[PDB]
């Protein structure tokens, strides 16, 4: 599900493939580092900084779900456990680096539930920055001071 | 001398043209060049607006279809397969 | 005398022609403002 943007020959960003679109930061330069991505059409969307694309066929068995359903508590992620409350997403600061965009953040059962797209220090914790899923919609949650990863 | 009759409708308009002229009727017919243009550009950007408007549900997932008819022309067709 | 730059008449016949251009422009600048009003509506939802 989740695919490298190179730039140069170099890991700018991620793309994942959440739901039936294949995602990848609007920002992230570089092209997805696999045959099948690559040459697909993407619509980018500034407002959001998103820029996804449709997954083919032979791959949609490989994308992964999403969810608007977050309660309070704690999520998975790459690193460790991002914590959720008080609509904020937030990890021990150090824990999120430059390079970590892309990457979505799972609950306990698989469902993706948000994509981070950087995180702002606040000390002892950063709060992430990051695309989740509304009623229905999209949306993106930035606090204050963030610093794009 | 030749005859520039009332109408009707317009036909006569362009009789009109005979008296009083050389003119008159280029200078009418830039001016409703310009008016389609205006019409034309109404459209252009009407279409550009209903872009607009299917935008957000781009991306993907249930809901419209739905408000896709009653539906500005696209809108639908186009919730489908 | 008489010779003179328009316009003139003939009333009436004149409205009628001139009453079909400029309704439609006031139309697309109404739509696009209303475009603009509902893109406004969407920026405030997100």
């Amino acid at each position: 599900c989740i695919f490298e943007v190179k730039h140069e020959g170099k890991v700018m960003g991620y793309a994942c493939l959440v739901g039936d679109k294949v995602m990848k930061p609007a920002h992230v330069k570089g092209t997805i580092d696999n045959a099948d991505l690559a040459k697909l059409a993407f619509k980018r969307s500034s407002k959001y900084d998103l820029e996804c694309a449709q997954i083919p066929v032979h791959m949609k068995s490989d994308a992964s779900k999403f969810t608007h359903e977050k309660p309070e508590g704690y999520y998975n992620w790459h690193h460790g456990a991002v914590q959720y409350s008080g609509g904020r997403f937030t990890i021990p600061t150090g824990a999120g680096k430059p390079g970590d965009s892309g990457r979505p953040i799972f609950d306990n059962k698989g469902r993706v539930v948000a994509i981070v797209l950087g995180g702002a220090n606040e000390g002892a914790r950063t709060a992430l920055s990051v695309v989740t899923w509304n009623k229905d919609i999209v949306t993106k949650i930035t606090p204050e001071g963030a610093e794009e990863w | 001398s030749t005859n520039g009759t009332a109408h009707g409708h317009p036909h006569e308009i362009i009789l009109y043209y005979y008296e009083l002229y050389p003119t008159m009727t280029v200078v009418i017919v830039s001016v409703a060049s310009f008016v389609l243009l205006s019409m034309v550009g109404t459209a252009v950007g009407m279409c550009v607006c209903a872009r607009r408007r299917c935008i957000t549900p781009y991306e993907l997932t249930p809901g419209a279809t739905v408000p896709f008819l009653l539906s500005l022309l696209c809108c639908v067709r186009t919730t489908k397969a | 005398h008489t010779t003179l730059g328009v316009q003139d008449i003939s009333t009436t016949a004149m409205s009628w022609v001139q009453k079909i251009t400029g309704g439609v422009g006031l139309i697309v600048a109404v739509a696009a403002l209303i475009l603009i009003v509902v893109l406004c509506v969407s920026f405030s939802r997100h």
